[PDB]
RNA sequence: AAUGAGUCCACUUUAAAUCCUUUAACGAGGAUCCAUUGGAGGGCAAGUCUGGUGCCAGCAGCCGCGGUAAUUCCAGCUCCAA
RNA sequence: GGUGACCACGGGUGACGGGGAAUCAGGGUUCGAUUCCGGAGAGGGAGCCUGAGAAACGGCUACCACAUCCAAGGAAGGCAGCA
RNA sequence: GUCUCCGUAGUGUAGCGGUUAUCACGUUCGCCUAACACGCGAAAGGUCCUCGGUUCGAAACCGGGCGGAAACACCA
C-alpha cells in the first residue's frame, strides 16, 4: 503493499476548500457522526455552522473564530486502494507563505473554486489567487492535481451544465497556457455545504455523465472524488538517493522532548544513525519516528513524519532547516547558487541589488541577486546576450544571488524536490525557476 | 525496615565464610535454623567454595535436589540451609563424612571423619529447665531440646548424641582441667585445659584456658565448647589440633614447606 | 557611555599578518628527554661566556 | 594440529554431578587459540570417551600466544550431561534450542494479560492483537 | 545580569579584541576574576570575567577554532 | 549495588616547588642515563623509594625485639634482596636509608637487557621491549618498568617469535624479499 | 632492519555479543600515521632577537610593562615547563 | 517539683549519623548526599484494612496543591524504582 | 504561525512627496605643555534597517522581508 500519498488542497478564500474535505473525510471515515455534532454544536452558538465541517481543519481558536484558515493542517484516511494524507490550505492573500509550505510538501494536489456568481470571477483574475495556486503548485513540483468545482448549489439554476462548462473551458485554457494538461486533470462536480458527488453519483444532478481521464501510464474513468483519486499516479520514490528532509515544523511534545516533523522527500529514514540538520550545522542521533501517531521502521520518501531527535533543544532547529544522514553527503550552509529564473510579472525594472524573498521548499529566505550573468529565452535555453543591466516580465535570465540569512540549498540537477522554488514580492509570484549550481561552505 | 530482612550484602557477610568481593553483590543469607548466620556455615558456600563439588548456585541447587547431603543424619534439601559448629555433614554417594570444625584461625575448616566416628556429635547444653509434668528438658547449642536427661547434668556442660537416636549416651561435666575448644571472640579455634574460671555475679564470666604448649589465654565463657574429658578429646582434631602459632613461627613454617617441596 | 569602546582591537588589527615558517615536526616523549639532556649534558665548548644560557641572543 | 599439546590438572571427579572436571591449559605455539571443538575430541581421546560427553568453556590465552587455559567437564553418560548441564552450553553443543520471543514483548504479554480477568478466551487472546 | 537571582554585576571582557564578540542580550559565561572576590589590577570594582558567550569560549572566537553563531 | 572495587591509588607525588635548577638537571640526568619518557616514571620511583623508607624508619622507631618489628624487617628485608636493590648480606633496617632510586632504577628490565647486551643502548633497549621481543622465562614482556629479580636475571632472553631468536622475519622484510623476487628473476 | 595505530579472516570471550589476549593477510621515511597546553622582567625555567602599536590596544594572581629605540602588548623566529 | 554559666532554654545549619575521605613531622584542619551499617521519606499532612511484621504508598480513605479522560453523568492519578 | 509598536550619522533626534541638519556630543586636525590639564577654531560622519511599487519624482505614501521590543496560540 500500500503506498502513500500526499495530497494538498488549494482554493480561495471562504471556497469551501475545508468543507469538501470535512465532509470528506467524515464520508471516508476519519472522523465519526458524534465529532461533526459536537463541531455542529459548537458552531451553533456563534452562528459560524456553515463551517462544522471546516473546523476539521480548522483546528485553530483563532481559524475558528475568524471562519478562515491560518495555517496548513493534517489528516489522514485510507481508501479502497491505498494511504493518503491530505493537506488544507490557507487560501489567503496574506497566508501565501504559508500556503506553499504544504504545497511544498506534496505529491499531488486538488485546486477548489466555487461556482457561484460573483465568486469564480474574482478567483479567476489578475488580483485572483487560483492562478497563483496553479502556477506555484507546477513551479514547487506538483506533477500531477485534480480540480473540483465547489458550490454549485448557490449557482441559478442549482446544479447546471453551462455554468460547470463556461468555468472548466476557462481553466483549462489557462492551465494549457501555464503547461499542465486539461486531458490528464480530471474535473469534478462536488456540492460541498450540501455533501454531494463523493462517494456516490448524486442523483438530483443527471446531467453530469461522468469524466474520462487519458495519461501515459494509462487511462481511467470517474464520477466521484474516490474514482478520481483511486487511480491517480504514484509517485516515484528516490530511494537511492540520499537522505534529505525538510522540517515543516518542530515540536516539544511532552515525555519524548524536541520532535522535528517534515516530509521525505529524499532516502529512507530509520532510527538507528546520526544526521545533520544543514542551516544550524548540529549533529545529532534520531530516536525513533513516527507517522500520524503510529510508530514506523522505516521512513520511505514521501512520508509526512514526525521523528523523535535526542540531546538537542526546541530553539537549535526551526522551520525551514533540512536534515541528512551525515554518513552520506551531508547537507550544509550555502553561501550563494546560481539559478535558471523565469520572471512573470513586475511593474519595473529588476536589477542587481534587489532583494526578493526566494521560498523553497519549507524555507522562505530573502535573497539579494548578487549579478546577473545573461539572459535566456524563454523555450530551447536559447543564449540572448551577456551581462543584463535590466530585467522585465516575461523574460529569463542568469541569476546569481546569495541570501541575506543563511540558508541551505540544492541544485536541481541533484535534489529536484529541493531544486524547486518561488520568488514573492507584492502578494504575487514574481519569478520562477530551478536551481544550477550551488557552492559549500 | 518495616520487618525482617532477607538479603545478605557480600561485603557485610561474615569473615569465616571467606568469600571474596568481585564475584557477586549479595552474600548466601542463609536461612533461620539450629545456628545463628553470624557462626554459620550455608551448604552453598560449604559445597561451592570449600569443596569445589559445584561451581555456581544452580549446581549446588541441583546436588541438594538430588538428596545426597545428610546433615545430622537427616537429608536437607535446602540451599542455605546453617550447618553450624560440628554439624556432621554426610555424602554417601561418594562416601565420605565432614564434621565442621573451626580451623586455628577461626575459620571452618575441610574435617574429614571415618563413619563411626561420625555416628555420633556433641552438643553444649545452653539451659535445663523443669516443664509440666514436672518433666526435665534440656536444650543444647543447637535448637536441639531433649526430654529426661541425665540428672547430673548441669548448665554448660556437653553431652554425646549419637544420631539417628537423639538420645543422651554420655557427658562431659564442665569442670577445671577439661579439654575445651573457643567458640567465640579471638581466641576462636583455640584447643586447650579449663585452667581457671573467674565468675562475675551480673555479668560475663570469664574462664581461663592454657593449651598443649603453654600459652594461656582467656574468654567469655559463653565462648566455651568442652570436647574432652581432661585432656583427651571425644573428636578427632583437626590439622594443628588446635594451636595457634603466631606469624613468626608460620613464615617459617612455609620457607621450610618451600624448602621441601621445591 | 562615554563613548571609547570604539578603539577596540586596535593593535591586534594593525598587526601585520606574517605567517608560521612550515618547518620539522619536533620529537615527543622520550625521543625529546634523550635529545634535550644530550644538548645539555654531554657536550663541551672551549669558549668564554660565563656559561651563557640555551636562548643566547648572539 | 602438528604442534598442539593438551594438558590437564586440578583434576577431580565427582559422583554428586556424576562427572569428573578439571582445568586444562593447551599450548599452541605460533597457532591462534585452539577451537572449543578441536580441544573437544583431543580429550576425548585422551580420555578415552567420545566428542560429544565433553564441554569445555572459558578458554583465555596468556599474554604473548602460547599457552591458554579453560575448564573441562566430562560425563559418564548424555543423558546426565543433558540433566545437570547449563542450557546455554547445551545450545553451543545444539542439544538445546532457545527459541523464544524478546523479554519486552514477554512483559508486554504479561501485563497485558493482567487487564484480562479470568475469562480464557479472552486471557490467552490478550497477545493475539496486539503483535 | 545573571539568570538566576537577577544580580547586577560588571564582567571584565580579557583579549585584544575580544569585545567586538560581544553583542547585546548575549548569553555569557562568567566566572571569578583571580582572587576571590576582589578586585584584580587597575580594574576597579570588577571581579568577574567572561569565559564563554553563546556557548561558544572566548578563547576559541579569539584564536579563531570556531566561528560565532551565524 | 555495583560489585565494583574503585580500590586506587597514585602511584608519584609531584615536587613541592617547580622550576628549581638542581631538581631538574638532577631529574633530567637520570632520565638520560636510563632512557626514561618523562619525568613522571623518575617521580614514581622516587615515591616508592620513599615509601619503603617511611616504612623503615617507622619500623626503627618501635623497640629491638618488638614481634611487629621483627616480622615485617625480615619481609621487607627479603623484599628487597628479592628486587635485588640490597645486598643479601645486608639485612639491617640502617641499609635501608642508605638506598638511592638509582638502585631501584638499575633494577628495571629496559636498563636489565641493555646491560646484559641485548641492546645496542638504552633507548633501543626500552623500544625493543615494547616491540615484544623480550621474554623472561618463558612469558614475554613488553613493560619497560617490570622490576627484574635475582632469580629472574639469567633468564632474560629473545622472545621465539621475535625476529631475533626463532625465525619469521619482519614484515618490511618479507616486502623487500617479495620485491627483490619481483624485480630480478 | 623492527614494530604497532589502523583495515581484517578465524579462533577465543560471552546468555548472545562487545572489548582484551591469540593468530592469518595488508599496514611507515616529511615514517604528512604531524602532541598539545601554558610561558620566556622578577617570584620562577626560559630572549637585553626581529617587525608593528605608541599610556592606545592591551598585558599583568603581586610588584609592575606600554605616552615613537617595549627583555612584559600584538606577531614571527628561537628557547622553558609538564 | 524538674533543668540551667559544668551554657539549660531558644535560634541557625548551605546538618541524615557512623564506618570513612583529603591534607600530612608531631599535634591538627576541613569533608563525609554517594554503593556497608542504622534512620527517615515516597507531592504535603492525616486516618486506616490485611497480615507475624506496614501507620505500607509500584495498598486503601479523606483534605490541600498539581494534573489525565469525559458523550460533562462520571472516572482515574503519585518515576526521592530502571530508562 | 498570527497580530501590535520601533528602526535617520556612533549614541539623542530635526526633517517638507521637490533641502539628511544641527545639537550634548563621539572622532580627527591645527591650538599650549617633556607628558599632561584647562581652553580656541575647523572637518568627516546618511542607500533615512533593507528591498521594490505609486509618482515626473519618495526616507517619508504603500507592499514585503530583516532585527529589536510586546502579546496569542502551536503536543509526532
Ligand atoms: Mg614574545
Ligand atoms: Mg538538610
Ligand atoms: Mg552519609
Ligand atoms: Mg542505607
Ligand atoms: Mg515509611
Ligand atoms: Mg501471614
Ligand atoms: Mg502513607
Amino acid at each position: 503493499e500500500k503506498t502513500h500519498i500526499n495530497i494538498v488542497v488549494i482554493g480561495h478564500v471562504d471556497s469551501g476548500k475545508s468543507t469538501t474535505t470535512g465532509h470528506l473525510i467524515y464520508k471516508c471515515g476519519g472522523i465519526d457522526k458524534r465529532t461533526i455534532e459536537k463541531f455542529e454544536k459548537e458552531a451553533a452558538e456563534m452562528g459560524k455552522g456553515s463551517f462544522k465541517y471546516a473546523w476539521v481543519l480548522d483546528k485553530l481558536k483563532a481559524e475558528r473564530e475568524r471562519g478562515i484558515t491560518i495555517d496548513i493542517s493534517l489528516w489522514k484516511f485510507e481508501t479502497s486502494k491505498y494511504y493518503v494524507t491530505i493537506i488544507d490550505a490557507p487560501g489567503h492573500r496574506d497566508f501565501i507563505k504559508n500556503m506553499i509550505t504544504g504545497t511544498s510538501q506534496a505529491d499531488c494536489a486538488v485546486l477548489i473554486v466555487a461556482a457561484g456568481v460573483g465568486e469564480f470571477e474574482a478567483g479567476i483574475s489578475k488580483n485572483g489567487q487560483t492562478r497563483e495556486h496553479a502556477l506555484l503548485a507546477y513551479t514547487l513540483g506538483v506533477k500531477q492535481l485534480i480540480v473540483g468545482v465547489n458550490k454549485m448549489d448557490s449557482t441559478e439554476p442549482p446544479y447546471s451544465q453551462k455554468r460547470y462548462e463556461e468555468i472548466v473551458k476557462e481553466v483549462s485554457t489557462y492551465i494549457k497556457k501555464i503547461g499542465y494538461n486539461p486531458d490528464t486533470v480530471a474535473f469534478v462536480p462536488i456540492s460541498g455545504w450540501n455533501g454531494d458527488n463523493m462517494l456516490e453519483p448524486s442523483a438530483n444532478m443527471p446531467w453530469f455523465k461522468g469524466w474520462k481521464v487519458t495519461r501515459k501510464d494509462g487511462n481511467a474513468s470517474g464520477t466521484t472524488l474516490l474514482e478520481a483519486l483511486d487511480c491517480i499516479l504514484p509517485p516515484t520514490r528516490p530511494t537511492d538517493k540520499p537522505l534529505r528532509l525538510p522540517l515543516q515544523d518542530v515540536y516539544k511534545i511532552g515525555g519524548i522532548g524536541t520532535v522535528p516533523v517534515g516530509r521525505v522527500e529524499t532516502g529512507v529514514l530509520k532510527p538507528g544513525m546520526v544526521v545533520t540538520f544543514a542551516p544550524v550545522n548540529v549533529t545529532t542521533e534520531v530516536k525513533s519516528v513516527e507517522m500520524h501517531h503510529e510508530a514506523l521502521s522505516e521512513a520511505l520518501p514521501g512520508d509526512n513524519v514526525g521523528f523523535n531527535v535526542k540531546n538537542v533543544s526546541v530553539k537549535d532547529v526551526r522551520r525551514g532547516n533540512v536534515a541528512g544522514d551525515s554518513k552520506n553527503d551531508p547537507p550544509m550552509e550555502a553561501a550563494g547558487f546560481t539559478a535558471q529564473v523565469i520572471i512573470l510579472n513586475h511593474p519595473g525594472q529588476i536589477s542587481a541589488g534587489y532583494a526578493p524573498v526566494l521560498d523553497c521548499h519549507t524555507a522562505h529566505i530573502a535573497c539579494k541577486f548578487a549579478e546577473l550573468k545573461e539572459k535566456i529565452d524563454r523555450r530551447s535555453g536559447k543564449k540572448l546576450e551577456d551581462g543584463p543591466k535590466f530585467l522585465k516580465s516575461g523574460d529569463a535570465a542568469i541569476v546569481d544571488m546569495v541570501p541575506g540569512k543563511p540558508m541551505c540549498v540544492e541544485s536541481f540537477s541533484d535534489y529536484p524536490p529541493l531544486g524547486r522554488f518561488a520568488v514573492r514580492d507584492m502578494r504575487q509570484t514574481v519569478a520562477v525557476g530551478v536551481i544550477k549550481a550551488v557552492d559549500k561552505k | 525496615a518495616r520487618g525482617p530482612k532477607k538479603h545478605l550484602k557480600r561485603v557485610a557477610a561474615p569473615k569465616h565464610w571467606m568469600l571474596d568481593k568481585l564475584t557477586g553483590v549479595f552474600a548466601p543469607r542463609p536461612s533461620t535454623g539450629p545456628h545463628k548466620l553470624r557462626e554459620c556455615l550455608p551448604l552453598i558456600i560449604f559445597l561451592r567454595n570449600r569443596l569445589k563439588y559445584a561451581l555456581t548456585g544452580d549446581e549446588v541447587k541441583k546436588i541438594c535436589m538430588q538428596r545426597f547431603i545428610k546433615i545430622d543424619g537427616k537429608v536437607r534439601t535446602d540451599i542455605t540451609y546453617p550447618a553450624g559448629f560440628m554439624d556432621v555433614i554426610s555424602i554417601d554417594k561418594t562416601g565420605e563424612n565432614f564434621r565442621l570444625i573451626y580451623d586455628t584461625k577461626g575459620r571452618f575448616a575441610v574435617h574429614r571423619i571415618t563413619p563411626e566416628e561420625a555416628k555420633y556429635k556433641l552438643c553444649k547444653v545452653r539451659k535445663i529447665f523443669v516443664g509440666t509434668k514436672g518433666i526435665p528438658h534440656l536444650v543444647t547449642h543447637d535448637a536441639r531440646t531433649i526430654r529426661y536427661p541425665d540428672p547430673l547434668i548441669k548448665v554448660n556442660d556437653t553431652i554425646q548424641i549419637d544420631l539417628e537416636t537423639g538420645k543422651i549416651t554420655d557427658f562431659i561435666k564442665f569442670d577445671t582441667g577439661n579439654l575445651c575448644m573457643v567458640t567465640g571472640g579471638a581466641n576462636l579455634g583455640r584447643i586447650g585445659v579449663i585452667t581457671n574460671r573467674e565468675r562475675h555475679p551480673g555479668s560475663f564470666d570469664v574462664v581461663h584456658v592454657k593449651d598443649a604448649n603453654g600459652n594461656s589465654f582467656a574468654t567469655r565463657l559463653s565462648n566455651i565448647f568442652v570436647i574432652g574429658k581432661g585432656n583427651k578429646p571425644w573428636i578427632s582434631l583437626p590439622r594443628g589440633k588446635g594451636i595457634r602459632l603466631t606469624i613468626a613461627e608460620e613464615r617459617d613454617k612455609r620457607l621450610a614447606a618451600k624448602q621441601s617441596s621445591g | 557611555v562615554h563613548g571609547s569602546l570604539a578603539r577596540a582591537g586596535k593593535v591586534r588589527g594593525q598587526t601585520p599578518k606574517v605567517a608560521k615558517q612550515e618547518k620539522k615536526k619536533k620529537k615527543t616523549g622520550r625521543a625529546k628527554r634523550r635529545m634535550q639532556y644530550n644538548r645539555r649534558f654531554v657536550n663541551v665548548v672551549p669558549t668564554f661566556g660565563k656559561k651563557k644560557g640555551p636562548n643566547a641572543n648572539s | 594440529n602438528d604442534t598442539v599439546t593438551i594438558r590437564t590438572r586440578k583434576f577431580m571427579t565427582n559422583r554428586l554431578l556424576q562427572r569428573k572436571q578439571m582445568v586444562i591449559d593447551v599450548l599452541h605455539p605460533g597457532k591462534a587459540t585452539v577451537p572449543k571443538t578441536e580441544i573437544r575430541e583431543k580429550l576425548a581421546k585422551m580420555y578415552k570417551t567420545t566428542p560429544d560427553v565433553i564441554f569445555v568453556f572459558g578458554f583465555r590465552t596468556h599474554f604473548g600466544g602460547g599457552k591458554t587455559t579453560g575448564f573441562g567437564m566430562i560425563y559418564d553418560s548424555l543423558d546426565y550431561a543433558k540433566k545437570n548441564e547449563p542450557k546455554h552450553r547445551l545450545a553451543r553443543h545444539g542439544l538445546y534450542e532457545k527459541k523464544k520471543t524478546s523479554r519486552k514483548q514477554r512483559k508486554e504479554r504479561k501485563n497485558r494479560m493482567k487487564k484480562v480477568r479470568g475469562t480464557a478466551k479472552a486471557n490467552v487472546g490478550a497477545g493475539k492483537k496486539p503483535k | 545580569q545573571l539568570i538566576k537571582n537577577g544580580k547586577k554585576i560588571t564582567a571584565f571582557v580579557p583579549n585584544d579584541g575580544c569585545l567586538n564578540f560581544i553583542e547585546e542580550n548575549d548569553e555569557v559565561l562568567v566566572a571569578g576574576f583571580g582572587r576571590k572576590g576582589h578586585a584584580v589590577g587597575d580594574i576597579p570594582g570588577v571581579r568577574f570575567k567572561v569565559v564563554k558567550v553563546a556557548n561558544v569560549s572566548l578563547l576559541a572566537l579569539y584564536k579563531g577554532k570556531k566561528e560565532r553563531p551565524r | 549495588p555495583v560489585a565494583r572495587s574503585w580500590v586506587c591509588r597514585k602511584t608519584y607525588v609531584t615536587p613541592r616547588r617547580p622550576f628549581e635548577k638542581s631538581r631538574l638537571d638532577q631529574e633530567l640526568k637520570l632520565i638520560g642515563e636510563y632512557g626514561l619518557r618523562n619525568k613522571r616514571e623518575v617521580w614514581r620511583v622516587k615515591f616508592t623509594l620513599a615509601k619503603i623508607r617511611k616504612a623503615a624508619r617507622e619500623l626503627l622507631t618501635l623497640d629491638e625485639k618488638d614481634p611487629r618489628r621483627l616480622f615485617e624487617g625480615n619481609a621487607l628485608l627479603r623484599r628487597l634482596v628479592r628486587i635485588g636493590v640490597l645486598d643479601e648480606g645486608k639485612m639491617k633496617l640502617d641499609y635501608i636509608l642508605g638506598l638511592k632510586i638509582e638502585d631501584f632504577l638499575e633494577r628495571r628490565l629496559q636498563t636489565q637487557v641493555f646491560k646484559l647486551g641485548l641492546a645496542k643502548s638504552i633507548h633501543h633497549a626500552r623500544v625493543l621491549i615494547r616491540q615484544r621481543h623480550i621474554r623472561v622465562r618463558k612469558q614475554v614482556v613488553n613493560i619497560p618498568s617490570f622490576i627484574v629479580r635475582l632469580d629472574s636475571q639469567k633468564h632474560i632472553d629473545f622472545s621465539l617469535r621475535s625476529p631475533y631468536g626463532g625465525g619469521r622475519p619482519g614484515r618490511v622484510k618479507r616486502k623487500n624479499a617479495k620485491k627483490g623476487q619481483g624485480g630480478a628473476g
